[PDB]
């Protein structure tokens, strides 16, 4: 198999900026590699196939270059619709294996997130099993963190993370981690809390809430 | 002697493919290029496609681009065209054509031909036929032969091993809608010979080792 | 003069050159061990002319070329004094005095890709022979009849350079070959 | 127009079998090699197969080797990919994709990319059984612009729509991706941001609608 | 694709007369990229003429070309014997290189009359439980001619077939051979069957028949 690597994982570019992506294989592979685009929802688009050669219909904003093991994807100005992911494919011989991808961002000014916290529902509870969620709302960039305390006790294995896409409106991100205990070990505890860590906070911000607490 | 031989008769059931040949002699093949041409029964000729021999590349007209590919081997100067899933309305003839060539130059037109391969597609199997005769009735009468139900083409027939052609006509074969062939073959003769001159019709078909001499007596 | 020839750069070059567009290299003031390279299992063709290939240490010249291109393996014998066909007729031709040797090895794992290579090409048709080490890179169309071609291709009228789409699947008389020509003035 | 259609996805229990089919359109079908690309959620594309113009050549990624199978119908300009014994990593996004075919002196060279893309159809290998959600508020803060929404959680499989007042509530709304958790069920949240002063004054409906389970929850969101 | 038309269908000319041949294109097509075929029944095309005014080797010099553009003509000055066959015209330089429809030059002759004869089937043929029943229209021209099966006075239809030889090489007539085809119990439940033939070398349609049995 033919390893690909892509640099750098994520770009945070804005309308005009010069983008290049460049794409490594693990030996050398000639001319034969292709590029293609893909955004959320959507197969991936062919731009470039045999390293610099423009599909059909595709600006001439875009080219490509590289021979061997190194190769580059170049555009002159960006435009608002190149905003997604972009990856290579090596053609050399199979399999036909693809870089790990690209993301080109939407640059902004740096926004802290919004925190709350949820109990789980009384609802929920009748059921014997308990959520609580930790939103982080419209942020910038990216990047952050959630820690999971109850009664100050770090928690670790027991939390799932998901984000949105970048918002098309203020180019944030918004973030949901929930946390799942036994009704047992819910009410075994009464402080719960998230610590959030982020770029736009100079410290970490905690939201907490006490067990019954109105 | 500049010659182009192609392959013999194919009957192929229908789904099926086939794949002609045809072998070059006396030019150089390797600086010319072969077009593909058929021809049904009674119908005008038809371009399939072509191909350069040095270079392969192909072109194919729209009604063959999906079954059709033509090829070519340079190491034993004969050029191929395959067509895949068979059907009735290919039974036809084809040609195959190519002009003559030096190491360097071509004539400018397609003047060497080859001799044609006859392509059957249906699900008929070989059975030879079944020969009946056409009496005289009661100055000069008519009679002959019928070469009923044989599956393929051809017949041949010939009268008194070849003695008798003058009034002869052996006529076209029609495909009946059971598959099978049926051919008539007739001879006009004096009215004062049917008593005093033996007729026999002599039906040969290649295809199931049939010879059939009937002789035709006056009914 | 004392230093080591630059041969690692000619035979280990990352890419060569289609045969019609054949490479060359200047190699003069140094001194090489030609024993290495007869003695390798790597070269699959290590032909001389002129000069023994057993003792050509012992050899000294003003000036070594270096010419290096891609063919297919039956064509690799064709890159020798008096022969014919269409490398040595139309691509890559050598003279009869010729003073040198002809190297050439297998290179299907790096010039060969699957479904077929479109970046060798060969010269298939010319007017005229090569002179000995000529070197042809038009891509006029071929005017293979008495009708003058306009620059449309046609019936007898043939782009006169044509890919070889090396397969790794091929034939190892079709695999690429990368070929390396020494002469010695 | 050049068009490419998949179809034959669903769920499937884990080592059983699927056939998912391609329709294509708009080009001289026989002439172009075909892939199967699939991409797992959250994934890149992985290349799973491809076919040769006349189906006589087939190379496989090594993952599926001998499980699946490609294979074209030439007359029906359709290719298929016939999956055996499957794996919970099979789950995916099954595309079919033509092959990029680069000429050279009128001369075709195969194998050099994926143009011509279809939008894809999902496989889901999975022994769970199928669940509608249960709805639960997650209940806007006394005193903590405010925060609200419900949690859409043990459901398979995917997907469900979340809706606010019955798509008439739409700003400030986040319904996040499903997590897929340890037993076998998808959760979901769906939250939205509002003034503080709206949180007596303004009822927030969701509306989650589940299909494979025919099933439609509404839960009214309000403060404790 | 460049569409090529022949004129006419057929050309009905004496020896020794001038023939006449015209080739159409759909669109201007270069003079030096169409030819002429000459193709006898159960033959190979022969190479004619080609460049549209070059005659091939080996043709005579009777045989000549013109034309330029949409339109192309075949003239024969002196129709020999040998010169009746079927003629095309194919243009080869814009592929595909497609064909004319073709044009068959038939020697003309004065109208003559066929001669009708009627073939019950035999008796071995009706043992094999069918029955053919046969009617030969003898040495005619022109070829056209309309032959009737009447089964009792029944006018029959889609039950027949027919077919007709090339023009004879000494009279220039031709000959059709037509079979009317029923199962032995159809054909033993009527009595009087009759073939009649209408053609121009007769004031009225002449029929043939014969009683089954006597
Ligand atoms: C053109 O390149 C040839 C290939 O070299 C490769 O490309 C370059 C750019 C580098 O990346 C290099 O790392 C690549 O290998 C080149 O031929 C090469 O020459 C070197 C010597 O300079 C050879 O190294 C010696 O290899 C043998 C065997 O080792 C391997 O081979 C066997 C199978 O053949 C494997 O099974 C083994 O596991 C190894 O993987 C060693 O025995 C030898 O011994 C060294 O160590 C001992 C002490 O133990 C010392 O006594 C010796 O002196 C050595 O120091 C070396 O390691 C290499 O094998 C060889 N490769 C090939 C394919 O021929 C060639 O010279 C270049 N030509 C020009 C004109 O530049
Ligand atoms: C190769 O053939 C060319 C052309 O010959 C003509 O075309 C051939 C296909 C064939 O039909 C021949 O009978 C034709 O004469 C030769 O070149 C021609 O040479 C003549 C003089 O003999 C000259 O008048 C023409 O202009 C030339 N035409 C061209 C295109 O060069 C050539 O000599 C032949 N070479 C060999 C080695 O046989
Ligand atoms: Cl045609």
């Amino acid at each position: 198999d033919i390893q690909l690597t892509q640099s750098p994982s994520s770009v945070s570019a804005s309308v005009g900026d010069r983008v290049t992506i460049t794409c490594r294989a693990s030996q050398g592979i000639s001319s034969w590699l292709a590029w293609y685009q893909q955004k959320p929802g959507k197969a991936p688009k062919l731009l470039i196939y045999a390293v610099s050669s423009l599909q059909s219909g595709v600006p001439s904003r875009f080219s490509g270059s590289g021979s061997g093991t190194d190769f580059t994807l170049t555009i002159s100005s960006l435009q608002p619709e190149d905003f997604a992911t972009y990856y290579c494919q090596q053609a050399k011989s199979f399999p036909f294996t693809f870089g790990p991808g690209t993301k080109v961002e939407i640059k902004r000014t740096v926004a802290a997130p919004s925190v709350f916290i949820f109990p789980p529902s009384d609802e929920q509870l009748k059921s014997g099993t308990a959520s609580v969620v930790c939103l982080l709302n419209n942020f910038y960039p990216r990047e952050a963190k959630v820690q999971w305390k109850v009664d100050n006790a770090l928690q670790s294995g027991n939390s799932q993370e998901s984000v949105t896409e970048q918002d098309s409106k203020d180019s944030t991100y918004s973030l949901s981690s929930t946390l799942t205990l036994s009704k047992a070990d819910y009410e075994k505890h009464k402080v719960y809390a998230c610590e959030v860590t982020h770029q736009g906070l100079s410290s970490p911000v905690t939201k907490s809430f006490n067990r019954g607490e109105c | 002697q500049v010659q182009l031989v192609q392959s013999g008769p194919e009957v192929k059931k229908p789904g099926t493919s086939v794949k002609v040949s045809c072998k070059a002699s006396g030019f150089t093949f390797t600086t010319s290029a072969v077009q593909w041409v058929r021809q049904a029964r009674g119908q005008r000729l038809e371009w399939i496609g072509w191909i350069v021999v040095g270079s392969g590349n192909t072109n194919y007209a729209q009604k063959f681009q999906e079954r059709v590919t033509i090829t070519r081997d340079m190491s034993t100067t004969t050029a191929y065209m395959e067509l895949s899933s068979l059907r009735s309305e290919d039974t036809a003839v084809y040609f195959c054509a190519a002009p003559h060539c030096n190491s360097t130059s071509c004539y400018d037109a397609f003047d060497i031909w080859g001799q044609g391969t006859m392509v059957t597609v249906s699900s008929a199997s070989t059975k030879g036929p079944s020969v009946f005769p056409l009496a005289p009735s009661s100055g000069t009468a008519a009679l002959g032969c019928l070469v009923k139900d044989y599956f393929p083409e051809p017949v041949t027939v010939s009268w008194n091993s070849g003695a008798l052609t003058s009034g002869v006509h052996t006529f076209p074969a029609v495909l009946q809608s059971s598959g099978l062939y049926s051919l008539s073959s007739v001879v006009t003769v004096p009215s004062s010979s049917l008593g005093t001159q033996t007729y026999i019709c002599n039906v040969n078909h290649k295809p199931s080792n049939t010879k059939v001499d009937k002789k035709v007596e006056p009914k | 003069h004392t230093n080591l020839c630059p041969f690692g750069e000619v035979f280990n070059a990352t890419r060569f050159a289609s045969v019609y567009a054949w490479n060359r290299k200047r190699i003069s003031n140094c001194v090489a061990d030609y024993s290495v390279l007869y003695n390798s299992a790597s070269f699959s063709t290590f032909k001389c002319y002129g000069v023994s290939p057993t003792k050509l240490n012992d050899l000294c010249f003003t000036n070594v070329y270096a010419d290096s291109f891609v063919i297919r393996g039956d064509e690799v014998r064709q890159i020798a004094p008096g022969q014919t066909g269409k490398i040595a007729d139309y691509n890559y031709k050598l003279p009869d005095d010729f003073t040198g040797c002809v190297i050439a090895w297998n290179s299907n794992n790096l010039d060969s890709k699957v479904g077929g290579n479109y970046n060798y090409r060969y010269r298939l048709f010319r007017k005229s022979n090569l002179k000995p080490f000529e070197r042809d890179i038009s891509t006029e169309i071929y005017q293979a009849g008495s009708t003058p071609c306009n620059g449309v291709e046609g019936f007898n009228c043939y782009f006169p350079l044509q890919s070889y789409g090396f397969q790794p699947t091929n034939g190892v008389g079709y695999q690429p070959y990368r070929v390396v020509v020494l002469s010695f003035e | 127009q050049v068009q490419l259609v998949e179809s034959g996805g669903g769920v499937v229990q884990p080592g059983r079998s699927l056939r998912l089919s391609c329709a294509a359109s708009g080009f001289t079908f026989n002439n172009y090699p075909l892939h199967w690309v699939r991409q797992a959620p959250g994934k890149g594309p992985e290349w799973v197969a491809v076919i040769s113009q006349d189906g006589g050549n087939k190379y496989y990624v090594d993952s599926v080797k001998g499980r699946f199978t490609i294979s074209r119908d030439n007359s029906k300009n359709t290719l298929y990919l016939q999956m055996n014994n499957l794996r919970a990593e099979d789950t995916a996004l099954y595309y079919c994709a033509r092959d990029v075919v680069v000429v050279v002196a009128a001369r075709n060279h195969y194998y050099n990319g994926m143009d011509v893309w279809g939008q894809g159809t999902t496989v889901t290998v999975s022994s769970a059984s199928t669940k509608g959600p249960s709805v639960f508020p997650l209940a806007p803060s006394s005193k903590s612009t405010a925060a609200l929404g419900c949690l859409v959680k043990d459901y398979f499989p995917e997907p469900v729509t979340v809706s606010w007042n019955s798509g008439a509530l739409t700003s400030g709304v986040h319904t996040f991706p499903a997590v897929l958790q340890s037993s076998g069920l998808y959760s979901l949240s769906s939250v939205v941001t509002v003034p503080s002063s709206s949180l007596g004054t303004q009822t927030y409906i969701c509306n989650v609608n589940h299909k494979p389970s025919n099933t439609k929850v509404d839960k009214k969101v309000e403060p404790k």
